[PDB]
């Protein structure tokens, strides 16, 4: 603990280029597990995790049969909101949904989520007591009004509750020695000059999951948080990232600098310094 | 291999017009057409089509089976493989066939129904097609029977992706894409799985004529029109919902037989709620 | 409409002659159509994977693009990036030190 | 496990 399951869907209309499109991917935490997209020649739910592999063919069925029904119903919703913005049918647009659970150490549920958005803004939210919806805008007012008279909220909530608790709980034992397992960083800081009286100092640190980390620089203990180049985490490609954080520093003064550290991995903060 | 496709529409009447695009390697130009018995045959002697060729008016020669290649310069052969087949049917070119619902064109969500063209004109083939979709009409061969030539489409589980309105069309031999004039048109709704309506008449169910009867649809649910249906089979009346002091949903219909109501919302004409109970007036 | 920031960066630590992955991570563009490329020299590489479309908490999307290689001193390797937002292909130098 | 419930917009 603390754990959680995402599922992400993005459906396109790109009237012209292609058949509208369906893609959807599942995670736990930040390991990617299962993928479905509608382009393949014959579609089907398909594993992207070694420790799902040899879940048996009653599951691929179920999800695959689930996802071509999902497909359907959003390449429908796409025209949907095509009517109720009044946009043309010649125009390209997206809807996202991310929806799933977070659940404590105990494996009990912490929270439930459903979100979705349309064309990269919010569209309509289900709220944390799992039983209203936020609507962003008039059009989502309108799919609102609908699932409060289709009792949408209660099956979700039931969903959440539920299956996707007790599935989730299955795949971190599934994968109990990747999912569970912290890596802790390998760090390290290089020194770059910029001028002959500037450098640039910066903290290196590889190899780690989860995605969540902190690097800070200090300066005689002084977080530079306002003075610090803060690189994106990024993805290694073999389920560990990489991140970066970099500060400019006066020549010769590079021992008043230190790099903090952080990470589950981590039996104790780092803090390192250049030499 | 290119991506081909017709706007607004493959299934077009004579008259109308439809545009292949070829889209390949992220542009819309240069490129050549074939129809599917001469493959490796461009058709108009070759022609290289700098856009979308626009068909119109379309007539008959136009319908058929199309494929694509576009132009690749630095590439072994000049050109790309072959796109996706579209079809192009054109249609009005025969008496339409008659289309209708079993049991009925108000589909429980979920549920099945059964489209039936039919014809005393003998179509090797029947299509059915709805409204608006890029969806490839659903082809069946012609049954002969009694005088009669007719074909069965089976319709769900029912979604709103398989509501609204329906054509079927009969095709004949030896001129497989073109289609004949449309059949009369059918709304196929979905009912469901939204909460049922309640119905009342006021002052009374009870009327003798001359007297004014008004009939209310009403919900908690935040309907955004009302249809109220008879039995008697004339085409439902429709009013706009008008939210009420105490929070219900509601419009009157000025007006005997027996009558149900449905919700629906804005924007959405093809998905209404479960229908009320009935009331006899 | 959101443009696409752009990484360009090895699996592990890069040493000449040694095998390894090269990556260009694409991230924060609107909408999901991009086109990305990994170049040698100038010129793209053929044999290119990529992760499964997916998107952030702002609604951005990412993508990871990667292929095996053995760098060398005298090759100079780029991520080339086009998206709707981009008048121009924005190319990224890998720089052993980022 | 992927949600079984219909989102209709
Ligand atoms: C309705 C019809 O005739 N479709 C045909 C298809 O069966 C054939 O595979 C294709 C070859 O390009 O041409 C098209
Ligand atoms: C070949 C054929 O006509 N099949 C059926 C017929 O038996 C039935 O009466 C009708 C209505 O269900 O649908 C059709
Ligand atoms: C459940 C309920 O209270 N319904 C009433 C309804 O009978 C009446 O027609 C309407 C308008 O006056 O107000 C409301």
């Amino acid at each position: 603990g603390s754990h959680s399951m995402r599922y992400f869907y993005t459906a396109m209309s790109r009237p012209g280029r292609g058949e509208p499109r369906f893609i959807a991917v599942g995670y736990v935490d930040d390991t990617q597990f299962v993928r479905f997209d509608s382009d393949a020649a014959s579609p089907r739910m398909a594993p992207r995790a070694p420790w799902i592999e040899q879940e048996g063919p009653e599951y691929w069925d179920g999800e695959t049969r689930n996802m071509k029904a999902s497909a359907q119903t959003y390449r429908e919703n796409l025209r949907t909101a095509l009517r109720y913005y009044n946009q043309s049918e010649a125009g390209s647009h997206i809807i996202q949904v991310m929806y799933g659970c977070d659940v404590g150490p105990d494996g009990r549920l912490l929270r439930g989520h459903d979100q979705s958005a349309y064309d990269g803004k919010d569209y309509i939210a289900l709220n944390e007591d799992l039983s209203s919806w936020t609507a962003a805008d008039t059009a989502a007012q309108i799919t609102q009004r609908k699932w409060e008279a289709a009792r949408v909220a209660e099956q979700l909530r039931a969903y959440l509750e539920g299956l996707c608790v007790e599935w989730l709980r299955r795949y971190l034992e599934n994968g109990k020695e990747t999912l569970q397992r912290a890596d802790p960083p390998k760090t390290h800081v290089t020194h770059h000059p910029i001028s002959d009286h500037e450098a640039t100092l910066r903290c290196w640190a590889l190899g780690f999951y989860p995605a969540e980390i902190t690097l800070t620089w200090q300066r005689d203990g002084e977080d530079q948080t306002q003075d610090t180049e803060l690189v994106e985490t990024r993805p290694a490609g073999d389920r560990t990232f990489q991140k970066w954080a970099a500060v400019v520093v006066p020549s010769g003064e590079e021992q008043r600098y230190t790099c903090h550290v952080q990470h589950e991995g981590l039996p104790k903060p780092l803090t390192l310094r250049w030499e | 291999k290119p991506f081909l496709s017709a706007w607004p529409s493959a299934v077009v009447p004579r008259g109308g017009h439809v545009t292949l695009r070829c889209h390949y390697r992220h542009r819309f130009n240069n490129f050549m057409l074939y129809k599917e018995d001469r493959i490796h045959i461009p058709i108009f002697h070759g022609r290289i089509f700098q856009e979308s060729f626009n068909m119109s008016p379309v007539t008959t020669a136009h319908a058929g089976n199309y494929t694509c290649r576009g132009s690749h310069p630095h590439s072994p052969t000049g050109w790309s493989a072959p796109s996706n087949p579209v079809v192009i049917m054109v249609t009005g070119n025969h008496r339409k066939p008659s289309l209708l619902a079993h049991p009925g064109p108000l589909v429980k969500s979920g549920e099945r129904v059964i489209l039936q063209c039919w014809s005393d004109i003998m179509f090797e083939h029947f299509f059915l097609h709805k409204e608006g979709i890029s969806k490839d009409p659903s082809r069946l061969v012609g049954q002969i029977h009694d005088g009669v030539s007719k074909a069965n489409f089976s319709i769900g589980p029912m979604m709103l992706a398989l509501a609204g309105t329906y054509r079927c069309y009969g095709s004949v031999t030896h001129t497989p894409y073109q289609l004949s004039a449309p059949s009369d048109p059918l709304d196929i709704v979905v009912t469901g799985p939204y909460e049922k309506p309640s119905l009342s008449a006021q002052p009374g169910p009870k009327v003798q004529a001359g007297e004014s009867v008004t009939l209310s649809c009403s919900s908690r649910s935040s309907y955004d029109m009302y249809h109220l249906s008879r039995e008697g089979g004339a085409h439902e009346r429709r009013l706009p919902a008008v939210r009420k002091v105490n929070r219900t949903f509601q419009a009157d219909f000025p007006l005997g037989g027996t009558y149900r109501c449905f919700g629906s919302f804005r924007h959405s004409p093809y998905e209404w709620s479960d229908p009320s109970d009935p009331l006899l007036v | 409409q959101r443009t696409p920031k752009i990484q360009v960066y090895s699996r592990h630590p890069a040493e000449n002659g040694k095998s390894n992955f090269l990556n260009c991570y694409v991230s924060g563009f609107h909408p999901s159509d991009i086109e990305v490329d990994l170049l040698k020299n100038g010129e793209r590489i053929e044999k290119v994977e990529h992760s499964d479309l997916s998107f952030s908490k702002d609604w951005s999307f990412y993508l990871l693009y990667y292929t095996e290689f053995t760098p060398t001193e005298k090759d100079e390797y780029a991520c080339r990036v086009n998206h709707v937002t981009l008048s121009q292909p924005k190319i990224v130098k890998w720089d052993r030190d980022m | 496990l992927s949600s079984p419930v219909t989102k209709s917009f």
